[PDB]
């Protein structure tokens, strides 16, 4: 039972994006399929919801005139437009499948598509250095839109890291931080190098974090 | 606190009818008054855990306080206070007194005559609906206060009170079929019948809406079915409220049954007639013959591809049965298991549809037949027909099921025959499972019958075609001719025509018991001098005397032929 | 639409209690409700329906159960997986499917004090012409912390941003960076940068600095 998203992406406020959502491993065409959406550190939200056919149809107020819900049961997949897009419809979307016959509960759901409304545009971070038990990091500082991954040794260094989570500027712009704690004799012996990735710029660098 | 939680709902008085109903169901022997101190203990009992919730068995559930009310482990206690519900239980037949008497009794305590009256049905129908009787109730008690004060007060009452006990029985009937499709052959049985029945009702629903109320469905029926009355009294509730909350996506016929007060509504949402079929409607061909994906559907969701199938059967064929259906989709079923192993699945099983013209006229066939003799015959005759016909199919069944059995048989000729030629199917074939299984839940008390078990517990959906492929038994050895059933006295002239009927047709189970191989036309001629001969003696001035002397000439006369 | 409100928002109990969580319906839904737990970056994952059924592999000390218009979730031998973000949907209103705000279950630990850094600008983002000071408090608990920056001793407040972690999955802490921004320009007009650390686990505010 498999719910593949595809399709969202950064948008500017009033344009347009088209989510997908493909199923397999479950008769579609006998199941209704919804879509619920979570903003970044909110709770959940239900959008719409389309039945077996696409007879019955419902939205959420909130997208009610801008959004339409629409599924392919011949291709198994189901489809959400939403047109005039907000900033405050940044949001995570999943398509999640009804139980067929426990109720209108969500009992499988994708692994979710991040849909970001802003006048912003994309762009890669600056990876700039954050020099020292001690502390070093790395400072990813505005890029556009989420998420960065962030890694330290091409992955060998694992614990004692602390990858913070992104806060949103004034400008726009993500910018997080990823601190690490290694041990103050180490310093000098290790050579600590953080590894960033932004998949939206195609921005990968690497920075190594020496002490002054 | 459960207890508590379910008396502050319902307030006492129905509170303790549901309790009432819930003893008289499990304890048919016990007497009234002492069902009623039962139940007045259970609710002290819950007025003490309003006042203190945590007492000392405020926190148990209430359907386990039952069975400890029961008893002066689980989940096996229920399971074995189930297997001790009387379906044929020794009681006294239901004399009901003067209408003056009753009426003397219904202003005395109007409260107690409502609770004898709940007793009396639920000690008789230990599977009666529980909220259905409740509702019988507020119907009992609405004759009695209408035609108690009419100027003719028998006039009144009679007829209503008559018109309540036949449809009591059919309710009783039609809830013990639901009782039996769960406990006999399962729950997946149970929700494959209201899928088809849903789908008959709601072509408008979408499969998981159907499915979802036949979930809830089945919940409702296994409580009432399995002793929690009160938790099947509040779950119907419910279920009501979310099917009119939601009519728009299942029926337009429900409006007018969502502004009734909730007995009512209930009611009206179990009667309401189907609704219109969507006019998109594809040919089930596209999606389950000619599609590309039906070995992988029945490979991968065996019971949601073939559960689609009956729900989208169902809704295109309101003329078809239940049993007809649920019969159309297990062909389908074992038609996919065969076709869907072999070499070229699509070019074997492109043909499935071709197996449901002989499925479909075999019963159309039978009710036509049926009909046209009910047209000659008439309620009575067409009665005595069938009863020469079950006895020689299962002499072994005691006369007494034999009779009943057959009697209500023979009232599908007037339910279902009225009805234009199309609409007849669902009416009568459905009616034909109803009866059967009153034979089959009285003779599963004491088997006698190795066909009526082998046709009640093989399958259910295939349970009349069973029987009406049924032959004249040979294994029978028939029955030395007792006299003591054909010689009547002159009691039999202040019977109702019924009653004597009932005399009639009793004699004719004995004669086909003792000449198992006598022709239609033979049993006919013996039926004919029988009624000619009560006629005439009831006219007789001396009618006791010519019972005794012919009576001995109209034996020697069936005897001799 | 019919309008669930959940109650705590936070729910803070050690692994083997018992946690209770609440779910009251505006009007009657039956029993249409639905219980769902998300851990962080995870897709919610169905865990009741029909507010009492439990779906299959759901672990047996998840119980939910109704009375009225009030729901209740019960998590009895509380593991350290089932501690999570906690959503109730109801499925009854014919118009909309409404979930709950959510219930967050934390671990309760020992109070711990945060170690604290401070990090100054990199002459790299000092090119570009800003300037972030970054303060960091590493594996504290409990969550609350006060974090102020001093600029030559002046209190400066509206030129930064903080940052908290999820819940340590190893020791139940929390990790905290908080960053301040201003201009290259406006960043080598002063010299003493101070941060100041206020938590429980303080017995007095901690200050690191640099010049």
């Amino acid at each position: 039972v498999q719910l593949v998203q595809s399709g969202g992406g950064p948008v500017k406020p009033g344009g347009s994006l088209r989510l997908s959502c493909a199923a397999s491993g479950f008769m579609f065409r006998a199941y209704s399929m919804n879509w619920v959406r979570q903003a970044p550190g909110k709770g959940l939200e239900w959008v719409s919801s389309i039945s077996s056919s696409g007879r019955y149809i419902h939205y959420a107020d909130s997208v009610k005139g801008r959004f339409t819900i629409s599924r392919d049961n011949a291709k198994n997949s189901l489809y959400l437009q939403m047109n005039s897009l907000r900033a405050e419809d940044t949001a995570v979307y999943y398509c999640a499948r009804e139980t067929v016959m426990a109720g209108k509960a969500l009992d499988y759901w994708g692994q979710g598509t991040l849909v970001t409304v802003s006048s912003a545009s994309t762009k890669g971070p600056s990876a700039s250095t954050k020099g020292p038990t001690a502390a070093l990091g790395c400072l990813v500082k505005d890029y556009f839109p989420e998420p960065v991954t962030v890694s330290w040794n091409s992955g060998a260094l694992t614990s004692g890291v602390h990858t913070f989570p992104a806060v949103l500027q004034s400008s726009g712009l993500y910018s997080l931080s990823s601190v690490v704690t290694v041990p103050s004799s180490s310093l000098g012996t290790q050579t600590y190098i953080c590894n960033v990735n932004h998949k939206p710029s195609n921005t990968k660098v690497d920075k190594r974090v020496e002490p002054k | 606190s459960e207890v508590a939680h379910r008396f502050k709902d319902l307030g006492e008085e129905n509170f303790k009818a549901l309790v009432l109903i819930a003893f008289a169901q499990y304890l048919q022997q016990c007497p009234f008054e002492d069902h009623v101190k039962l139940v007045n203990e259970v609710t002290e009992f819950a007025k003490t855990c309003v006042a203190d919730e945590s007492a000392e068995n405020c926190d148990k559930s209430l359907h386990t306080l039952f069975g400890d009310k029961l008893c002066t482990q689980e989940p096996e206690r229920n399971e074995c206070f189930l297997q001790h519900k009387d379906d044929n239980p020794n009681l006294p037949r239901l004399v009901r007194p003067e209408v003056d008497v009753m009426c003397t009794a219904f202003h005395d305590n109007e409260e107690t005559f409502l609770k004898k009256y709940l007793y009396e049905i639920a000690r008789r129908h230990p599977y009666f609906y529980a909220p259905e009787l409740l509702f019988f109730a507020k119907r009992y008690k609405a004759a009695f206060t209408e035609c108690c004060q009419a100027a003719d007060k028998a006039a009144c009452l009679l007829p209503k009170l008559d018109e309540l006990r036949d449809e009591g029985k059919a309710s009783s009937a039609k809830q013990r079929l639901k009782c039996a499709s769960l406990q006999k052959f399962g729950e997946r049985a149970f929700k494959a019948w209201a899928v088809a029945r849903l789908s008959q009702r709601f072509p408008k629903a979408e499969f998981a809406e159907v499915s979802k109320l036949v979930t809830d469905l089945t919940k409702v029926h296994t409580e009432c079915c399995h002793g929690d009355l009160l938790e099947c009294a509040d779950d119907r509730a419910d279920l009501a409220k979310y099917i009119c909350e939601n009519q728009d996506s299942i029926s337009s016929k429900l409006k007018e049954c969502c502004e009734k007060p909730l007995l009512e509504k209930s009611h009206c949402i179990a009667e309401v007639e189907n609704d219109e079929m969507p006019a998109d409607l594809p040919s089930l061909a596209a999606d389950f013959v000619e599609s590309k994906d039906v070995c992988k559907n029945y490979a991968e969701a065996k019971d949601v591809f073939l559960g689609m199938f009956l729900y989208e059967y169902a809704r295109r064929h309101p003329d078809y049965s239940v049993v007809l259906l649920l019969r159309l989709a297990k062909t389908y079923e074992t038609t996919l298991e065969k076709c869907c192993a072999a070499a070229d699945p699509h070019e074997c099983y492109a043909k499935v549809f071709d197996e449901f013209k002989p499925l479909v006229e075999e019963p159309q066939n039978l009710i036509k037949q049926n009909c046209e003799l009910f047209e000659q015959l008439g309620e009575y005759k067409f009665q005595n027909a069938l009863l020469v016909r079950y006895t020689k199919k299962v002499p072994q069944v005691s006369t007494p099921t034999l009779v009943e059995v057959s009697r209500n048989l023979g009232k599908v000729g007037s339910k279902c025959c009225k009805h234009p030629e199309a609409k007849r199917m669902p009416c009568a074939e459905d009616y034909l499972s109803v009866v059967l299984n009153q034979l089959c839940v009285l003779h599963e008390k004491t088997p006698v019958s190795d066909r009526v078990t082998k046709c009640c517990t093989e399958s259910l959906v295939n349970r009349r075609p069973c029987f009406s492929a049924l032959e004249v038994d040979e294994t029978y050895v028939p029955k030395e001719f007792n006299a003591e059933t054909f010689t009547f006295h002159a009691d039999i002239c202040t019977l109702s025509e019924k009653e004597r009927q009932i005399k009639k047709q009793t004699a004719l189970v004995e004669l086909v018991k003792h000449k198992p191989k006598a022709t239609k036309e033979q049993l006919k001629a013996v039926m004919d001098d029988f009624a000619a001969f009560v006629e005439k003696c009831c006219k007789a001035d001396d009618k006791e005397t010519c019972f005794a002397e012919e009576g001995k000439k109209l034996v020697a006369a069936s005897q001799a032929a | 639409d019919i309008v669930l409100t959940q109650s705590p928002g936070t729910l803070s109990l050690s692994p083997g209690e018992t946690a209770t969580l609440s779910c009251r319906a505006s009007q009657s839904v039956g029993s249409n409700l639905a219980w769902y737990q998300q851990k962080p970056g995870q897709a919610p994952r169905l865990l009741i329906y029909g507010a009492s059924t439990g779906a299959t592999g759901v672990p047996a000390r998840f119980s939910g159960s109704r009375s009225g218009t009030d729901f209740t979730l019960t998590i009895t031998s509380l593991q350290p997986e089932d501690f999570a973000t906690y959503y109730c949907q109801q499925y009854y209103s014919f118009l909309a499917k409404t979930f709950g705000q959510g219930t967050q279950l934390e671990i309760k630990r020992t109070v711990a004090a945060p170690s604290v850094f401070i990090f100054p600008p990199s002459d790299e983002q000092l090119k570009s012409g800003t300037a972030s000071v970054v303060c960091l408090l590493n594996n504290f608990y409990p969550r609350e912390a006060k974090v102020q920056w001093k600029v030559d001793n002046a209190l400066q407040s509206g030129n930064s941003q903080e940052s908290v972690t999820e819940q340590d999955s190893k020791d139940s802490t929390y990790s905290l960076s908080n960053t301040l921004t201003l201009s290259k320009a406006d960043y080598e007009k002063h010299k003493v940068y101070a941060c100041e650390v206020t938590h429980q686990g303080l017995s007095s505010p901690v200050t690191k600095s640099f010049n």
